[PDB]
RNA sequence: GAUGAGUAGGAGGGCGCGGCGGUCGCUGCAAAACCUUGGGCGCGAGCCUGGGCGGAGCGGCCGUCGGUGCAGAUCUUGGUG
RNA sequence: AUUGUGGAAGGCAGCGCGCGCCUCCGGCGUGCUUCGGCAUCUGCGCGCUCCGGACGCUGGCCUGUGGGCUCCCCAUUCGA
RNA sequence: AAUUGUCGGGAGGGAAGCGGAUGGGGGCCGGCGAUGCGCCCCGGUCGGUGUGGAACGGCGAGCCGGUCCGCCGAUCG
């Protein structure tokens, strides 16, 4: 009755199911991971959240307590900085362009974070006119990597479209969404360098309302240099 | 086929009797083959009528809209003569169309070319009819 | 501009196929070709490799 | 059952209470006690051979998740509000808005008497809506919608009599306010100085 | 025949790329050449001068070689090879070549009508 | 001894549309719920 | 996923000319060449085609070969302003 | 204002209505709480949405003085 | 082909030609642009489960099939 199934179609048919059913556990195994996965980074984005309020709080306590005592209060230094490059990529001299190389600032208004200390500070202090940067406040940080943020896997670039990006790369650091990313940054956490590093240098446009003077440094009224807390105002017009 | 399929398509893909390429080896190439169990006409080793010990060809049959269904026989490859197992079909299209999938996808004769036969078959079937009668429609609409 | 060297492209050179027409060595490259990729047997990979060689790269072994 | 939405929205999309807030009034709690102290599980809801075959496959457009919403109605217009048309044959005539058709489009009246402009749908794009109201609580168009204007020359005396009845119970409203007889009797035009941009409607 | 194609067919540039000074000179002809000079003004692509092809100009791939009609062009000598077209007479459109005799493009307009295979230039050499 | 046989994601701004916000940072509802919420005590109060 | 400047220079993939070994064709119901404000294809070298002229040969494809591609040389010969 | 590339997936994410009652802009049970609240209970089924890249409707026109054009001549602004 | 005459179109305030963008006037193009499809009955035409023959096939002695002819039944396509 009928025609004879060969063998040949039989043991195909029957290892596909055996795929089929080890495929299928995986959306069950992977649902129930990124249900729990939804919960851990809800509550992580509320305890962040609660901690920026915190700081913001305590340092003017802070201030104001040393006001009363009749004293100061030296803020903390700044452990993060935002540098953006301002110069094209015209006449370059061998030592600029070698750090911009390992600043990955590769053309002009690209941006990246880089970690406070003397080693970085000094490196920065040689390509004073080709750069400006400052302190990015949380709000800087966000749309950053909100809005331009990529990440690099497998030395190529990835929209973070979903936390799986994230997960993929820096997920044995911890980090295993957005959120995560963001508080690793602007702590600048023991694992910083992994999760900045994974962060592609952030093509930014270029700024609504123009620079005023690329050739002159800040305090002369120019816009190369530090400009401390005032990148912020320049990364809302360029991102 | 004597040997093994694979092998014949390495060495007639370059060049044989059936190749037809047109506007050189640039982007412009176009190639088909027209060997007559090649049921899209297609230069792959897919579709080869050359390199395929397992082979279906489907074109008009003499006379009176009689439609060929020829297959070549697996234990013949060396006889050329009787390579082909010839079914004259002169029957309406759905008894034509069952007997194609009987003779091609059924028995595992081919079913990866069951589309391809039920879409030549449809093809040569359709115009056995306009021969007979003549174009009515331009099948221009849509 | 792009501060890159030649765009960020490559500019090695390696063998990706053989070199040579014969019909048996394709046949093999492509069956070595389907068990690298479907095993990632590192085994598997260094054949596919030596197959695409050159005459004085596959020397002989008395 | 519940008569009232659970969770209105403060914006589109977000709620005004959350998970554990829905929890309570959603009266899970309850459901749980009913059922043995377990949430009931459910069960998910449980040919002609074709004439030709094609050679090439057809391909199906993928799926789109966006609905088309139906058309908005600008603030400036309301019932009984006088509009300016700006384009067709009666560009720049004044008429009545009466009501928003199913399609989007606007129902007005010239009246046609005044200003022969008859029962007929303008685009919402072409109209400028002015400040002047005229009542309309006496006009009856529930009789009136898309088909209404539907082809299918002679006017049919049945539409010139309906136009009359709606007409009819217009003009007593208009005639109530002073010189509006005469506003909507004559088309809207720019002169020497004229800037639309400043001018109040 | 419906033409399988439907993506709109999106040209860069549809003027020739005349060869420099072909103009100027009847000798020099318009078929395109690269020109070579060392102070070539076209070569060192100054603004206002003739324009050079490049790759970026290269169309779709998707729409490369599309007649107008929405077909590819395939050139047939005999009716034999007009039945190469049968199972892509949505994708590809018989063109008869120039040197067939009026007697034979008879039989293959004929044969392509049973076919349902779009013929450009069925109507040469006729009259 | 084989092993089992095996596009691009159209990037949309999280700042402006909100379910690809929550699917980044579920939390960002509950934060967007409670400043809508804070606001409309304070304009009430006022 | 990234990326695109290029003289001298190198290399790759292609276009075109004339034979040879094969293969598939066209032609007195009109081949080659030539002409055209006909039409189309290719980034481009080029290719396909309508019409005309002409009146006897010609082309595609694979391989292989070469006295194989011109705007210049106070270039050669011929012709013409 | 510019734009719809893709044509295999109803996936991912956030919610709503049912599965318990009430006087229904809300109310009724544990845990935690800064006493405002809370991803603490928040599972299933069927649906919705800013959710793995545009869909829908209407008209005009279809051998016309129409439409299209890479072809030809010419004009004009910019370039040269 | 250079070059020349003629007829026709057009332009021209001390060069002309050329790139790009439109416009005016020409010339050219019906694959330049469709007219089908689905469901109904009127008629016409052409073929239809189970058993008989003819020439064969797929899988490997034996199972599993289609094509063509004829005969019944079935009475649709
Ligand atoms: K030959
Ligand atoms: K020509
Ligand atoms: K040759
Ligand atoms: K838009
Ligand atoms: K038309
Ligand atoms: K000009
Ligand atoms: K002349
Ligand atoms: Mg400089
Ligand atoms: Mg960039
Ligand atoms: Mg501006
Ligand atoms: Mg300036
Ligand atoms: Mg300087
Ligand atoms: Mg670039
Ligand atoms: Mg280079
Ligand atoms: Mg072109
Ligand atoms: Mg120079
Ligand atoms: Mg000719
Ligand atoms: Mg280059
Ligand atoms: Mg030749
Ligand atoms: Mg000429
Ligand atoms: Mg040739
Ligand atoms: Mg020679
Ligand atoms: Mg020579
Ligand atoms: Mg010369
Ligand atoms: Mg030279
Ligand atoms: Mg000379
Ligand atoms: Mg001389
Ligand atoms: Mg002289
Ligand atoms: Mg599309
Ligand atoms: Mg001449």
């Amino acid at each position: 009755g009928g025609v004879v199934v060969p063998e040949s179609v039989l043991k195909k048919q029957k290892r596909n199911e055996e795929w089929a059913l080890v495929k299928k556990q995986e959306l069950a195994v992977a649902k129930k991971k990124s249900v729990e996965n939804r919960k851990l980074i809800y509550n992580r984005a509320k305890q962040y959240a609660k901690e920026y309020s915190e700081q913001e709080k305590e340092l003017i306590r802070l201030k104001r307590e040393a006001r009363l005592k009749g004293g100061f209060y030296v803020d903390p230094e700044a452990k993060l900085l935002f540098i953006i490059r301002i110069r094209g990529i015209n006449a370059m001299p061998p030592q600029t362009k070698k750090i911009l190389q390992l600043l990955r600032l590769r053309q002009i208004f690209n941006g990246v974070f880089l970690k406070v200390n003397k080693a970085t500070v000094n490196m920065l202090h040689r390509v004073e006119p080709y750069v400006t940067y400052g302190y990015p406040n949380l709000k800087s940080i966000k749309e950053l990597i909100y809005k331009r943020g990529y990440g690099k896997v497998d030395k190529q670039r990835i929209a973070l479209t979903d936390n799986a990006v994230v997960e993929q790369v820096l997920g044995k650091h911890g980090i295993i969404c957005i959120e995560d990313l963001v508080h690793e940054i602007i702590t600048v956490g023991p694992h910083f360098k992994e999760a900045n590093n994974f962060l592609w240098p952030f093509q930014l446009k270029a700024p609504l309302g123009g620079l005023k003077k690329k050739r002159n440094h800040y305090v002369e009224g120019g816009d190369a240099g530090n400009r401390e807390n005032f990148i912020n105002e320049l990364i809302r017009r360029m991102n | 086929t004597t040997v093994p399929g694979q092998l014949v398509w390495e060495i007639v893909k370059k060049n044989n009797s059936f190749l037809v390429k047109e506007f050189g080896n640039g982007t412009a190439g176009v190639v088909f083959s027209k060997e007559p169990n090649n049921l899209y006409n297609l230069h792959s080793y897919k579709h080869s009528g050359l390199a395929n010990k397992k082979t279906v060809t489907i074109q008009p049959d003499g006379k009176d809209k009689s439609v060929l269904l020829a297959t070549s026989k697996t234990k013949k490859q060396n006889k050329p003569s009787r390579l082909l197992n010839k079914s004259v079909m002169k029957k309406e299209f759905s008894r034509m169309a069952k007997a194609v999938t009987n003779q091609v996808g059924d028995n595992y004769y081919r079913p990866d070319l069951k589309k391809a036969a039920l879409a030549r078959l449809s093809a040569v079937h359709r115009s056995l009819k306009v021969t007979k009668s003549g174009a009515k429609k331009r099948n221009r609409q849509a | 501009g792009i501060d890159l060297v030649a765009g960020g492209k490559s500019k090695k050179t390696k063998r990706t196929a053989p070199k040579s027409d014969d019909v048996y060595l394709k046949l093999l490259v492509k069956l070595y070709r389907f068990l690298a990729r479907r095993t990632g047997s590192k085994f598997n990979a260094v054949i596919l490799k030596r197959l695409f060689m050159s005459k004085i790269n596959k020397p002989p072994l008395s | 059952a519940k008569k009232t939405i659970r969770n209105p929205e403060l914006i589109r999309g977000v709620g005004k209470f959350s998970r554990s807030k829905m929890y309570h009034k959603k009266g899970l709690w309850a459901i749980k006690k009913k059922n043995g102290g377990k949430l009931p599980l459910h069960e998910k809801k449980p040919v002609k051979p074709p004439k030709f075959y094609p050679a090439d496959d057809v391909k199906k457009p993928l799926v789109n998740k966006h609905k088309p919403k139906p058309t908005k109605l600008r603030a400036s217009i309301t019932p009984g509000t006088v509009l300016i048309i700006l384009a067709g044959r009666f560009k720049g005539k004044r008429v009545v808005f009466l009501k928003q058709l199913t399609s989007g489009l606007l129902l007005v009246t010239g009246p046609f008497k005044l200003n022969g402009v008859p029962l007929r749908r303008v685009n919402q794009a072409y109209v400028i809506g002015t400040s002047t109201k005229v009542d309309v609580s006496g006009v009856n168009v529930e009789k009136i919608d898309d088909k209404y204007f539907a082809k299918q020359n002679v006017l049919p005396q049945e539409k010139k009599d309906e136009q009359k009845t709606v007409d009819s119970a217009l003009l007593k409203a208009i005639e109530g306010i002073p010189e509006l007889k005469a506003y909507l009797s004559a088309r809207f035009s720019l002169k020497s100085g004229m800037k639309p941009h400043e001018l109040v409607f | 025949a419906v033409p399988l194609l439907n993506k709109k067919v999106v040209k860069k540039r549809v003027k020739r790329f005349i060869r420099p000074q072909s103009d100027r000179r009847i000798t020099v002809k318009e078929s395109w050449r690269r020109p070579k000079g060392i102070d070539s003004r076209v070569r060192r692509k100054f603004k206002g001068c003739v324009l050079m092809p490049n790759i970026g100009y290269g169309s779709d791939k998707k729409t490369r070689h599309y007649l107008p009609n929405g077909f590819k062009k395939f050139v047939v000598h005999n009716a034999s090879e007009l039945e190469i077209l049968m199972m892509h007479n949505r994708t590809y459109c018989a063109e008869i070549a120039h040197n067939v005799s009026t007697r034979k493009r008879k039989e293959i307009v004929e044969r392509a009508a049973q076919l349902d295979v779009v013929i450009t230039n069925k109507l040469a050499r006729l009259h | 001894v084989v092993r089992p046989i095996k596009r691009a994601t159209l990037k949309k701004n999280p700042l402006k549309n909100l379910n690809v916000l929550l699917k980044l940072n579920p939390y960002a509802k509950t934060a967007r719920r409670m400043s809508l919420l804070a606001e409309a005590q304070r304009v009430k109060a006022k």
